[PDB]
Formats: structure tokens, C-alpha cells, sequence
């Protein structure tokens, strides 16, 4: 439709007013003296958050132009949230600085280009004395305490975590899920679990538990539907004598092959169980095979000249022990031999760094997990589904934190990382090509006090006076703001992610770096 | 075992090829069921209108060559066998 | 290496004609297969009903024309050997 | 094209890359890049659908006796032919892989044809007048070397003349 078009500085401050009040709301959480914020829900039951991602997302304008100033800047967080989970407040409050300082600069009529070009410079320098600041997480206390802070100053949270990756290691997966009791729970599954029942309640073994335990017992896996009895005699029959339960992992057992089965459980002339073969399409092909490489055995199929008339012992997979629950079997340990079961890894992991879709790295990092790792489920209790939520963000926001800890390592928290790579950053002689990149470089050096300034803010004190003393301090020297105590970051606890620091001072600067350099804008003219 | 009556024959259908001349291994699946096998059994021979019986173009031993059309395959002791009668097998390899 | 029964007959179904002759060359898809070939094996004769053998109107070597709807495929040493009655080959040729 | 890191880089590929992958991962000769590498192959050139045994086994038992491994693009190799092809891989009787032909409708003719062209082979079909029970060694395509990675093959360089590589080329710009 018909465009209104705005210049200069008429531009400029419709765009710094989009970026101050998206900012403003994000503020708000920032720091452990951060406080939530409410936003309604069409549908109600409103969500309330601490995250600067979430807060973010959810602004819009009514005016155009301000909101392209929003948009650009809620896009500050998305991408922080997408590649650290973490730090969306920081990376807003930094890019808030860098427009706030950089509006001055191009007010003194300096080329914006040239201060796009100074603040890539200083950023450029800051990342690489962050990266020497950095120190890697190896203990399990650190986890906890990276987990603590970015749980909002909860141990409980920060324990569980740390737990959590302890169990199933650095290979293993976690997730969050809503719990039924009012106190977190941590759930590991070990070894392989393909969340699939049984297929008749005949297989179970044991009324206690209504659960199917095979002990030592053959598994057959095979990729079709197996419906007559036939062909399933064969194997049957080789099961039969050995003495060994048998574990049918097929697509389908119906007909006259689940009633031979069910039968012969109920007589006692063999012990077996049936279950579907998890996994839809392709999918269930690329587990299916991997259950085989775990179990030591091979994948019946016509697709690869194996059939299940000619199918032998050898071709069956083995396992110390595995029982079938009403939806979902576990396979305790297979046979298979490790070194086949490392090389299977290897090649998942292979195509994890070629992943494009988020299913599809997260469900091919489920399978590593399940074949040489763990699966640990933390279940956040909460009296009502709004603290629920709540909880889980905080939950998650921790996951993601320790994640990126044991990734690139930790730094001093509460903006002390970046005011310390500051110093070292101009130490090293940081310096641009003509006096306007030299203020681009100064515009990040006053930006990178922020993150620290709004904590402080927040917690009531002095931005001011308390920047002054930490800047006079070396090390980890900081100030904690729940506390409020100068003091050790790291031994009083405030750990930060250096990815998650890294990752939120680089959007920043790109995002903010382009608002400088704009002298025209073009939105949607209004309806009159 | 099995006795056959008056022109039924009882043939063992050999196994579908594997290998090959250059030794390609064909799957199980993809080889084609030949129409071939041996003679397990043998009548004594169909009773023609004006009594006795005809003599017999198979003796036990022999390899057949049979329409894949005929044959009924027979249960016994589980190995696969095709009872049919004389007029369907069409050869004799060597 | 094939003995036909009573009135079988073996016949290697000739390939299709390739230059015509004014040399047009046909692909092998277009071109129609022939109902003629050349007998490798006949057999004995068919027992009639007082015993003996009808004697045969066709021996080892002539070409013969047989029905397109008659005929069964031997898959033995992959040729394209058929087997077919006495009475479906319409005549000989030369 | 979008990059994952925060520098430029540059990606070069050489030869001929059609961008799509094997049927079957049992192609694989090495499980460490996840890539099935044929050296000195045969390629076989076809524009119709392969799913019986009966009349690829004439051609791949041509290529069983040099002993050089077989890649065969065609529109779709299934059922039985797939069957075969992943038996005799694992075996080790006979190396070989198979990829679906590149570009839909008379793209993937045209494609066809310029590897052909490349390869110094024929494609084979009914429409020229080959048949893939007679299709010899000599109608096969040639090279020195051909990867096959989960979504794409690179052929490295083709066996053919470089006379009629570049009177294709030249009727291809006229074409432009
Ligand atoms: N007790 C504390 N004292 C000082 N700074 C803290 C303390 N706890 C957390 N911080 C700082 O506050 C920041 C956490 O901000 P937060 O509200 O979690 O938003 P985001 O995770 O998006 O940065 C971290 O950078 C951390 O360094
Ligand atoms: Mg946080």
C-alpha cells in the first residue's frame, strides 16, 4: 500500500524510541534483583517471565516506524536465545547502549559507517580478551553454581543440573518436563529406551509391577509387519531350544503370530515378548540399526538379502537383560561390541554437524544418547501451572548456561567479564582508522558498562559509584548484587557463560551497528 | 516315504541360484524360482481306457523340468514337495 | 542337455529381424518377435490310446512356426529356450 | 549463501556434482566421513526406472570382470536391483553404488547426457536404441575417481575427449 517515508533525524528518533521501550521492558528482568514480567495470553492464563527472549518477542508497536526499532532489536534476543539459550537481556541491554551512544556520535555528524566499522573493531578485540579471560568449567561445583545464577540465585535448580550431567555425562541429553509433586525430581533412563509397549498384557512376566523381564533373551529385529505364524516358526523354533526369552522388535505382530506367542507365554513353552518398532519413516530404520550395532545383532530385512525364514541365532541381537512396561522397554545392556557401538557414534555425530531441521540434531542427539550415554529428565514441581512455567524457563535458561559453561568455559559474572576484556582490549592498543572508528571503538567501551549498570540498577545502588570501584579492581574482582558486597566472582559464586557473553555482545554490536548507519526509513503509511 | 498314485510324480524344487558365473551373489528374494527339480517318487502309471498301465517317461532320480502353473506343495515332515501330474513335466535334463 | 516327454518339442525362439532390405535398422523394443525358430530336442511321440508313438512331422534341425500364446520359457543356462507341444508349431518352414 | 560462521568463506567445487545422494548407506566403503569412494569406476547412464534383476545382472556382471567398482545413476534403483547391489557390497564380491539421476523432466536428460558426454559413455535407453541387457563395457562411462556423500556426488573427471566436451559446451552457449 502507500508508504510513508521518514529522514534524518525525524527517522532516528522513531526508530531509538522503538529500541528504548522494547528495552525497557526487557530491563526489567535483568540481574538477580530482576523482576518478573506479565504478559497476556489470548487464550488466557498470563505468562510470567524473567527471560528477555520471551519479553521481547511478545512487544509490538502501534507506531510503524517505532516498531521497526523494536523488531531490530527483538531480533537481538532471538538470536542470542538461539545460539546460547542464554544472556537476551544482556545482549538487549547492550545493544540499547550501543544505539544510546551511537545516536550521539552520529548527532555530532560523524559517518555512521565508520562507527559500524570502529564498534566491529572493538568488539572484534573484546571477544579475543574474553577468550583469555576464560577459564574452562571442569569441576561439578562450577556447573552447579553456573546452573544457580542462571536459575535466578536457585541451588536447588543449580544442584539438579549438575546431578543431571553427572549421571548421563557430557554425551548424555536432559530435558524439562512438568512434574506432579511440588519439589524437583530427576528421572535417568540408562542404556537404550524406545518409549514402545508391548503388544498383548500376556507378556508380562510379573503381576507386581505389570512389567515383562527377559533375562539374558534374544532380540529380533525386523524392519516389516509380521502377521502369519510361518515364517516366524523358524526362528521360533531356534529360540525354543536355547532357552533364552526372545524380544520381537518388528513393526507389527498381529494375527497368528501374536496369538503363537501369546499362547506359548500362558503354556510356559517359551517366554517371549512383542513390541512395535519405534520410530515412524526413516527414522525407524536409522534406531532400528542401531539397536542391532547395541545389541550384536543384525537387522532382518529382504532389503539387504536377509530373510526371516533363514534367520539364525547369530543374525539375533543379544542382551544381559531387558523388560517391557506398558508403554516403553528397556534394553539394560547390549552385547554388541563397543568398538562397532564407538564407530556408530562417531558417524551420528558426523551427521549432526550436517543437520538442518532442530528435530533433527535433537532426535539424532537422542540416539547418541541412548546408544553411549543417558537420557536424564528433570520434572519441575510447581503448586500452578503459571509458577510451572515460570520454573521451567528458569529450568531451561540453566540448561542452556551449563551447557554453553562446559562448551567455551566461564567468566566473571554480573559484567565483570566484559569491563575486564575492556581493559585488556585497550591495553593491547586498540585503535581505528580515523577519528570516526575511534568513536565506534568508544561507543563499545562505554556500552559494555551496561549489562553491569542495569544490574546494579536494579539491586537500587549507584550505577555510577559501583562501576567506578569494580573498574578499579583487578581479576574477579565484582560486585554482587544479592548481596551487595564487593568481592571474588568466582569464589562468591556469580559465574557466567563466556559463550553466553561472547554471543550476546557480538549480536549486539551487528544489530546495533546497522541502526547507527540509517538515514531513511520507509513503513506502511496509517489508515488516516 | 510319500507314494504317488497311478500318473503323479513327487519333485523337489531345487534352490533358486545364489551365485553366479562371475559369482554375484543374488538375494534369496531376487532369485526367480526355477522350474526344475529332481524326482523323489514315481506312479506306477495312468490306466489308459483298455486296462494296465502306461510305462512310465521318469524313473526316481532324474531331473525334471515342470510348468510353474502345476504341482501342489505337500506338508509332510516340512520339506516342500510338488506332487503333479506326468503330463506337466515338459523335459528331462540329462 | 534337455530331453523332451511324449510330444514336447524344445524350439530357440529366433531373434527379431534387424536389417531390413533396404538396411533399415530396427531397435530391438521395436522390433516384433518372431514366431519362428529352430528345434534343438523333440521328443518321442505322444502315446495314443492303444500304446505305441505317433510318429513325429517334425525333426532336429528345421525351422518351425509356433503360436505366440504357446510355449513355456526354460530358464536353463539362460537362454531363451521354449518347450511347447507337438501340435502348436502351425508348419515348418523350408 | 547464508554461512554458519562470522567470517566469509569460499567453497569451491570441481567436476561434476549433481547434489544427490545414495539409496543405501551399505555403499559406504569408509565409515569415517561417511562417503563411498570409487576408484577408477564404471558409470552406468540411465533415464528409466531399475527395480528387477534381470536385466541389470548382464551389465554388472560385465563390470565384475575388470573388478572395477560400478556407479549407476538411473531414476531409481529399488526392490530386487537395490537388493542385489547392497548384497554383493557387503560380501565384498563386487563394489558398487547407486544414485538417482539428477534434474526432473528433460533437465534430467539434458544433465544426463552432458555426464555421458563427460564419463565418455552412452545413456542407455529405448528411446536411442540401447538396451540394458546388451549395454556393454564400451557404452559405459569412464572416470578416475567419484565420491558419493549422503546428499551428492562429485565426479571428478570425466573419461571423455575434451573435443566433444567442448563441442557441448559450445552447443549449450549457443543455446544460452
Ligand atoms: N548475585 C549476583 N551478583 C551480581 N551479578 C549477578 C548475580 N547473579 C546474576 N548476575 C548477573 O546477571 C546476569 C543475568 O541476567 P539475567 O536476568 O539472567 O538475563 P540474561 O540471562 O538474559 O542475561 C548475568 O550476566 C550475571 O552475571
Ligand atoms: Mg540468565
Amino acid at each position: 500500500a502507500a508508504k510513508e517515508v521518514k529522514f534524518h533525524d525525524s527517522a532516528r528518533e522513531r526508530l531509538v524510541a522503538g529500541v528504548n521501550l522494547l528495552a525497557n521492558a526487557v530491563k526489567t528482568t535483568l540481574g538477580p534483583k530482576g523482576r518478573n514480567v506479565v504478559i497476556e495470553r489470548s487464550f488466557g492464563a498470563p505468562i510470567v517471565t524473567k527471560d528477555g527472549v520471551t519479553v521481547a518477542k511478545e512487544i509490538e508497536l502501534k507506531d510503524k516506524f517505532e516498531n521497526m526499532g523494536a523488531q531490530m532489536v527483538k531480533e537481538v534476543a532471538s538470536k542470542t536465545a538461539d545460539v546460547a539459550g542464554d544472556g537476551t537481556t544482556t545482549a538487549t541491554v547492550l545493544a540499547q547502549a550501543i544505539v544510546r551512544e551511537g545516536m550521539k556520535y552520529v548527532a555530532a555528524g560523524m559517518n555512521p559507517m565508520d562507527l559500524k566499522r570502529g564498534i566491529d573493531k572493538a568488539v572484534t578485540a573484546i571477544v579475543e580478551e574474553l577468550k583469555a579471560i576464560s577459564k574452562p568449567c571442569s569441576t561439578t561445583k562450577e556447573i552447579a553454581q553456573v546452573g544457580t545464577i542462571s536459575a535466578n540465585a536457585d541451588s536447588s535448580i543449580g544442584e539438579i543440573i549438575a546431578q543431571a550431567m553427572d549421571k548421563v555425562g557430557k554425551e548424555g541429553v536432559i530435558t524439562v518436563e512438568d512434574g506432579k509433586s511440588l519439589e524437583n525430581e530427576l528421572e535417568v533412563v540408562e542404556g537404550m529406551q524406545f518409549d514402545r509397549g508391548y503388544l498383548s498384557p500376556y507378556f508380562i512376566n510379573n503381576p507386581d509391577k505389570q512389567v515383562a523381564v527377559l533375562d539374558n533373551p534374544y532380540i529380533l529385529l525386523h524392519d516389516k509387519k509380521i502377521s502369519n505364524i510361518r515364517d516366524l516358526l523358524p526362528v521360533l523354533e531356534q529360540v525354543a531350544k536355547a532357552g533364552r526369552p526372545l524380544l520381537i522388535i518388528a513393526e507389527d505382530v498381529e494375527g497368528e503370530a501374536l496369538a503363537t506367542l501369546v499362547v506359548n507365554n500362558l503354556r510356559g513353552i517359551l517366554k517371549t515378548c512383542a513390541v512395535k518398532a519405534p520410530g515412524f519413516g526413516d527414522r525407524r530404520k536409522a534406531m532400528l540399526q542401531d539397536i542391532a550395532i547395541l545389541t550384536g545383532g543384525t537387522v532382518i530385512s529382504e532389503e539387504v538379502g536377509l530373510s526371516l525364514e533363514k534367520a539364525t541365532l547369530e543374525d539375533l541381537g543379544q542382551a544381559k537383560r531387558v523388560e517391557v512396561a506398558k508403554e516403553h522397554t528397556t534394553i539394560i545392556d547390549g552385547a554388541g561390541d563397543p568398538a562397532k557401538i564407538q564407530a556408530r557414534v562417531k558417524e551420528i555425530r558426523v551427521q549432526i554437524e550436517e543437520a538442518t531441521s532442530d528435530y533433527d540434531r535433537e532426535k539424532l542427539q537422542e540416539r547418541v544418547a541412548k546408544l553411549a550415554g543417558g537420557v536424564a529428565v528433570i520434572k519441575v514441581g510447581a503448586a500452578t501451572e503459571v509458577e510451572m512455567k515460570e520454573k521451567k524457563a528458569r529450568v531451561e535458561d540453566a540448561l542452556h548456561a551449563t551447557r554453553a559453561a562446559v562448551e567455551e568455559g566461564i567468566v566473571p559474572g554480573g559484567g565483570v567479564a566484559l569491563l575486564r576484556a575492556r581493559e585488556a582490549a585497550v591495553a593491547k592498543g586498540l585503535k581505528g582508522d580515523n577519528p570516526d572508528q575511534e568513536a565506534g571503538i568508544k561507543i563499545v567501551l562505554r556500552a559494555v558498562e551496561q549489562p553491569l549498570r542495569e544490574i546494579v540498577a536494579n539491586a537500587g545502588e549507584e550505577p555510577s559509584v559501583i562501576v567506578a570501584k569494580v573498574l578499579e579492581g583487578k581479576g574477579n574482582y565484582g560486585y554482587n548484587a544479592a548481596t551487595g558486597e564487593f568481592g571474588d566472582m568466582i569464589e562468591m559464586g556469580v559465574l557466567d557463560p563466556t559463550k553466553v557473553t561472547r554471543s550476546a555482545l557480538q549480536n549486539a554490536a551487528s544489530v546495533a551497528g546497522l541502526m547507527l548507519t540509517t538515514e531513511c526509513m520507509i513503513a506502511e503509511a496509517p489508515k488516516d | 516315504k510319500l507314494r504317488p498314485l497311478h500318473d503323479r510324480v513327487v519333485v523337489k524344487r531345487i534352490e533358486a541360484e545364489r551365485k553366479t558365473a562371475s559369482g554375484i551373489v543374488i538375494p534369496d528374494t531376487a532369485g526367480e524360482k526355477p522350474d526344475q527339480g529332481e524326482v523323489l517318487a514315481v506312479g506306477d502309471g495312468k490306466i489308459l481306457d483298455d486296462g494296465s498301465k502306461r510305462p512310465m517317461a521318469v524313473k526316481v532320480g532324474d531331473k525334471v523340468l515342470f510348468g510353474k502353473y502345476a504341482g501342489q506343495t505337500v506338508k509332510v515332515e516340512g520339506e516342500e514337495l510338488l506332487v503333479l501330474r506326468e503330463d506337466d513335466i515338459m523335459a528331462v535334463i540329462e
